[PDB]
């Protein structure tokens, strides 16, 4: 909406260079502080203030995310039907073969530190969301 | 290459501004160091008493 | 309109070709004719083209006289302004109503408004008659739009 | 080459007034932070007494 | 006043204007009025 | 990348400090144990610092404030971390009725549209005063700033100094006879919410083994580097996360009131999770909590778009 | 060799005589190895020299029948010091593990340890890849004298 056509469906069309960005600020974070609680599946393990800043004619030049309270306290031991971060989950089932070995992975619950071994997510596998956010680093 | 110059002097002058704000904020912070310290102070002192 | 200025005009029809025989698209009708001392609006030549989409537009053929007699019933005309008409006509951005006028905002109305300008429309009319604060004064810019 | 220095200096100086305003509203804030503390300070001292 | 929310995240129609302020009933579905249609409509527009 | 020697030679010995100078110790299994847990977490939470600052860094004269609070968490045990979450949360139906109500007529006002001002009885800062407010009688959050700095000061004794600053206020509930556990209801308008108030103290504070942590310090990795530079803020025998947290909370808050709202009243169909289950009575509750009776009789009269008139005329 | 190559082997040969003579030392050898395509170590030219000191380094003589046998030699070359080797080579003094060296060090490592340099042959090989801290990073500095 705001920003400037390059040029210029579903969801698939041509977004802008930082505008991209914008989308994929997002799930870099959902990756690095996003856990599922027996709430919701996707929580947010730390709550955000955003901020789109508009320039002078109007465009988006800003877009300002700030954290507060990262619920930390979980890492370690999540009670009953709960998941830590999801970034650690897909860590270890996206993993190509050189990092799984660098970056030393041994498999799902080869950590104690997550609990109800690997809790399953709805409609999304972690497998695959590993290889999207990986990409989404890159546009960023 | 004499307009420009004018516009020059112009942004160092708007750079100044934004420096006595943000010394004032530098002033600010170091009030408030002899402040909060202070109070920390005066706690610990009214624990005692 | 005299021979003479008819001819210029059978030029400005004859440069603006297509398949060789004396067929001009009805996209180029009313850009001819602007320069052609005219400012026709894309209503007014909507009307005496006959309203077609964009399809039809970039497609249907004008020819000489189809395009001269488009010319001349536009051409002798009703309401076209003045300088009282566009000084009221653009104080059409004064914000609070300061005898300068509204950067962004003149650029949005082009964008906004009925005959929808592209941005590149809109920046060229507009950029450079705005100040610091982006204040155009507008007394003028209304004189700069009419004539020129 | 004089023209693309000057059309710029004109912008950035708007994004110094973004920043501008910014730091007064931190500069209220600090004078608040401070008065807090003066306050709590004022205060400890003469519950002190 | 229950007769106009209720039935109307129910009626898909999750945001609701009360005024500006719409009130809203989280779905936890792919809800599909986010799409370039959704943006390129809305883009820049007038809100009718 | 920091040392591999030292990180377990400090984590089974803190050649640590009592005074101020050097003292050895031998930690205890139970000693040892809690520490590296300390550690495990911590080293997350120091790289999303990192993160979420490298993220604003590529995406970073107006600006529109979004605000996704991890949110009206009522869980069963609700610790310090739901409390200060629900904290905002009770913020933000009051953001709602200084605003709809009050600032979106505000903002009405100024511009001085014709605007007949509406209120509901719908002020809500006495429950927020009982989480916020640090002298007079102290919060919730103010209290535990206090108790993070004191020996003979208890989780337990934070409720007592809670039951004892606040009883007679008509916004705080005292627990069903859980002094034993110690935990206080407050009434938040969507439920009364029980948080429990064990751990608190060590959260609001954050210990670890001061040794391990100058070493990842004074590690190799950038990210661990740059997270673990901070390492002046651990306590061995600092300002604590909370009123840092009120050194950052007023700005998201301040800035939220120069700044025009609008709104996102966001309901919940079921507390089940789920896609597309309502309920009947779940939602009628919050048609209530969020105050939606009251909410239609200012915007009921009242304008979604702005546009400025000047230019309009 | 192909006699294609192996005639411009010779040129460079022939452009590092000091008279026309025909005779290039063995000292130059080294460059004329280097200059066609090589990197030896100082070492695999000794050993095809026949291990001479200052003196008859200085004093004999070679012509390029005496030297396309070494070049030879070397060419189909044992092992060849990928960016890997390099980078971990250089990382040695990295006092933490951080990726960078202050460029004094560096300067200096280069003038005491292996086949040792002068100031001049450090200088122009490291200046202008310390930054603003005077830390020359070492993996660039690597990638750099391999494409070279």
């Amino acid at each position: 909406v705001a920003s400037s056509h390059k040029g210029k469906q579903g969801p698939s069309f041509s977004y802008g260079e930082l505008e991209k960005q914008l989308l994929q600020a997002n799930p870099i974070l959902e990756a690095f502080g996003n856990a599922k609680t027996v709430k919701n599946d996707n929580s947010s393990r730390f709550g955000k203030f955003i901020r789109i800043n508009f320039d002078v004619t109007g465009y988006i030049v800003g877009a300002n995310i700030e954290t507060y309270l990262l619920e930390k306290s979980r890492a370690i031991r999540q009670a009953k039907d709960e998941r830590t971060f999801h970034i650690f989950y897909y860590l270890i089932a996206g993993a190509s073969e050189q990092m799984r070995n660098d970056l030393l992975l041994e498999g799902f619950n080869n950590y104690t530190f997550l609990s109800n071994g690997h809790v399953p997510i709805p409609a999304q596998q972690d497998d695959e969301m590993f290889q999207e956010t990986l990409e989404a680093m890159t546009i960023m | 290459e004499a307009r420009r110059k004018e516009l020059e002097e112009k942004m160092v002058s708007l750079l100044q501004e934004k420096n006595d704000l943000q010394l004032q904020v530098q002033a600010e912070q170091d009030n408030l160091a002899d402040a909060e310290e202070r109070c920390d102070q005066l706690i610990k002192n009214k624990i005692q008493l | 309109f005299s021979e003479e200025q008819t001819a210029e005009f059978k030029e400005a029809f004859q440069l603006f070709d297509r398949t060789g025989d004396g067929k001009i698209l009805y996209s180029q009708c009313g850009d001819v004719m602007r320069a052609l001392g005219q400012n026709p609006t894309n209503a007014e030549v909507m009307k005496v083209l006959g309203n077609p989409k964009s399809d039809e537009m970039n497609l249907k053929t004008l020819k000489f006289e189809q395009f001269l007699p488009m010319m001349q019933t536009i051409a002798k005309n009703k309401d076209q302004g003045c300088f009282e008409d566009y000084v009221e006509g653009l104080r059409v951005f004064d914000k609070e109503g300061n005898g300068t006028v509204m950067g962004a905002e003149i650029r949005h109305v082009l964008v906004t408004l009925g005959e929808k300008m592209t941005e590149e429309e809109v920046e060229q009319l507009v950029a450079g008659h705005e100040d610091s604060n982006g204040c155009i004064n507008y007394e003028e810019l209304v004189r700069m739009v009419l004539s020129g | 080459k004089s023209e693309a220095r000057r059309k710029e200096l004109e912008e950035k100086m708007v994004s110094l007034l973004q920043e501008k305003n910014d730091l007064q509203l931190q500069v209220q804030a600090e004078q608040d932070n401070l008065a807090d503390a003066e306050e709590r300070c004022d205060q400890l001292i003469k519950n002190k007494i | 006043v229950l007769h106009n929310l209720r039935e109307r995240y129910f009626s898909g129609l999750i945001y609701t204007y009360s005024g500006l302020f719409c009130v809203v009933i989280n779905p936890y579905k792919q809800l599909p009025i986010y799409s370039e249609k959704i943006i390129d409509m809305y883009k820049g527009k007038k809100r009718h | 990348g920091i040392n591999v020697t030292d990180f377990t030679r400090s984590i089974l010995t803190p050649r640590i400090k009592v005074g101020r100078d050097v003292v050895q110790k031998a930690q205890t299994k139970e000693q040892a144990d809690f520490a590296i847990e300390a550690l495990a977490k911590a080293k997350f939470e120091r790289l999303f610092r990192w993160i979420l600052t490298r993220v604003n860094k590529a995406l970073d004269a107006s600006f529109l404030g979004i605000l996704d609070i991890a949110g009206f968490e009522i869980f069963e045990i609700n610790s310090f971390e739901q409390l200060c979450i629900n904290y905002t949360n009770e913020k933000l139906q009051q953001l709602f009725n200084h605003t709809m109500f009050i600032l979106e007529q505000e903002e009405y006002q100024r511009e001085g549209i014709e605007w007949n001002f509406i209120d509901f009885g719908l002020d809500l800062q006495p429950c927020i005063e009982l989480i916020e407010r640090p002298t007079n009688p102290p919060g919730v959050l103010a209290l535990l700033d206090e108790e993070c700095w004191f020996p003979k000061a208890t989780d337990t004794s934070f409720v007592e100094k809670l039951i004892q600053e606040q009883g007679n206020h008509a916004k705080f509930q005292k627990s069903k006879q859980l002094k034993d556990k110690t935990e206080f209801c407050i009434l938040h308008y969507a439920g009364k919410v029980t948080y429990n108030a064990s751990a608190w103290l060590t959260k609001n504070m954050d210990p670890l083994n001061d040794n391990v942590t100058s070493l990842l310090n004074q590690s190799s990795d950038k990210f661990v580097a740059d997270l673990w530079k901070d390492v002046d803020r651990i306590v061995g025998l600092f300002r604590t996360v909370g009123q840092l947290y009120k050194e950052q909370l007023t700005k998201l808050m301040t800035t939220l009131r120069n700044t025009n709202p609008n709104f996102v009243r966001c309901i919940i169909p079921n507390h089940e999770k789920r896609a597309g289950k309502l309920d009947a009575h779940l939602v009628l509750e919050q048609l209530r909590c969020n105050g939606v009776l009251e909410g239609i009789r200012i915007c009921r009269q009242g304008f979604p778009n702005r546009i400025v008139f000047q230019e309009f005329r």
